[PDB]
């Protein structure tokens, strides 16, 4: 469980997250960066909904939840982590874009978090483009 | 390479079609096509000599 | 006639089973419920290739071994 | 007490009606789980995660309901409390997809899952509601357009709608200042008011 | 999970050894190479890859190059780089062909 709890925090933070940075004061472009980690924070969601239809089916085995898990927490890590150092740095107008730009350059090896930034990043371009 | 591009772009809509055609077959067709072949005669004798070559995979599977 | 030949043999391949804003009203329960049939399918094929796998070890159980 | 039970009684706190085991408590303006209600504390949490809904929806209805209740909000409040029913109307299709469900079933998890969409317009609305309360005419119109600036693209084109629609009466009064040059504003609601 | 499953209700302890007997040869191909990767960066990683470039075993090889055929793209991407932008931004002068600040 310990070891499977590591999304706990990921997910708690993530609401924080997803709340705090929503605000106007935290900016406009800051809270569609918070309504797009909405998009997955709603598919981890629902993948949580799904494992609750294997849980009505009585059909819950630890090894399945772990090796379904762990898909899915670095899913949540790297979205966790991109966030923690997107409010750690207060990071605002184009130099939030520079440590987006970083922190793609920094997740490029993992394509599971080069693409999802790659998205992550096509979206906030919008309100700054 | 104007042909590679019109093969790979029939073998993309025979992908779509579901047809698991190969681009070896793809380019044994074209030849056949400029060669006067029954777009039919080349189809009906595809079907059948995959039909045959899936029998024979089966009982060599059974054969092994 | 290649694309005709190609038609006749459309299908033979395996049939493909699995592969500026709104409106406000546009918000539609059809995206989470294709969303939830997805997830579910996921979870599906998972259990159907476990249990596949199991009964092709199951199977193998009471064998002799040796071919 | 049955977690259908509680369900039923959320389905229809949705609808803002506070359920069976659930009291919508004046304490806290929302669905409170009666202590009676002797569950999991979590499906006491989960049904106060749920209840966020029946709060919001409930000041909601309160709102719509004190701005139709006087007819000197204008044609303004009166269209804005009309987006708010038209709204209302959507999120009462959202509850009665939700009973379609509840035949038959789902779970709490795909409640709030489908909620949690719905949670995210009811607060967006709520934000606009409370951040144009007591505006009035142009008042009014710049509560609408100072939060027509925020991102959250769902929430800014629900509100960019709303905002060009609600223009229709101000670009109606617009046209007939600029066409007849006609203000018959029974409370001075053009820009260029009169002196009579 | 396979396991977990078969621990629902099966096998033997000597069952669940028969299916797990090739499990430890997918496993052993990469627990030699970790060890013999410690370490190893850049030109270092690359050569700790060719130290297992040449393996037997064509189910350990499989494996090995696939995930050097898949580790090749963050090299292959520094080529094109040096092809394209004749860039290789190397913060830590990880590029093979590094320039000097």
């Amino acid at each position: 469980v310990s070891r499977i709890l590591p999304v706990a925090a990921s997910y708690s933070t993530v609401t924080r997250f997803i709340e705090e940075k929503s605000s106007f004061e935290y900016g406009q472009v800051n809270h569609a960066l918070a309504a797009a980690m909405r998009t997955l924070v709603k598919e981890y969601l629902v993948l949580v909904t799904q494992l609750e239809q294997l849980q009505r089916q009585g059909l819950l085995s630890l090894q399945k939840l772990w090796f379904y898990i762990q898909p899915a927490m670095r899913s949540l890590d790297i979205l966790a982590s991109l966030a923690t150092s997107v409010d750690k740095g207060e990071c605002i107008g184009g130099a939030t874009l520079s440590l987006l730009h970083d922190r793609s350059f920094s997740y490029t090896g993992d394509s599971q978090a080069q693409e999802l930034c790659l998205h992550l990043t096509k979206a906030a371009s919008t309100p700054y483009f | 390479n104007a042909v590679r591009e019109t093969m790979d772009v029939l073998l993309e809509i025979s992908r779509i079609l579901n047809t698991g055609l190969d681009m070896e077959t793809l380019s044994i067709c074209v030849r056949l096509c400029e060669q006067g072949i029954n777009p039919e005669a080349l189809s009906s004798v595809i079907k059948e000599l995959r039909k045959a070559t899936e029998a024979l995979k089966a009982a060599e599977n059974m054969t092994s | 006639s290649v694309l005709d030949l190609l038609v006749q043999l459309a299908g033979s391949g395996p049939p493909r089973v699995l592969q500026n804003v709104r409106y406000g009203g546009y918000d539609c329960c059809h995206l989470s419920g294709i969303e939830a049939d997805v997830r579910s399918i996921i979870s599906g094929e998972e259990e159907l290739c476990r249990d596949l796998i199991r009964k092709t070890l199951q199977v193998m159980e009471a064998a002799p071994g040796t071919g | 007490v049955t977690e259908a039970a509680l369900v039923r009684d959320i389905l229809y706190v949705f609808q803002g009606i506070d359920g069976k085991h659930v009291k919508m408590s004046n304490a806290d303006n929302c669905y409170t789980v009666e202590g009676k209600a002797n569950l999991s504390k979590s499906l006491r949490d989960t049904a106060v995660r749920l209840a966020e809904l029946g709060w919001l929806h409930n000041k909601i209805r309160k709102y719509t309901d004190q701005r139709s209740l006087d007819r000197s909000f204008g044609l303004v409040g009166q269209s804005f409390c009309a987006a708010l029913h038209q709204e209302l109307r959507e999120y009462y299709r959202l509850l009665s997809v939700l009973h379609s469900q509840l035949q038959l079933s789902l779970t709490l998890r795909r409640l709030l899952v489908w909620t949690y969409d719905p949670k995210m317009r009811l607060k967006t609305l709520a934000a606009l509601v409370d951040h144009c309360q007591g505006r009035k005419g142009g008042e009014l119109a710049s509560a609408v357009h100072a939060y027509t600036k925020t991102g959250d693209p769902y929430a800014r084109s629900l509100v960019q709608h709303i905002l060009s629609l609600v223009s229709h009466p101000v670009l109606s009064f617009l046209y007939r200042w600029i066409y007849d040059g006609e203000l018959e504003d029974t409370y001075h609601e053009f820009f260029v008011a009169s002196d009579p």
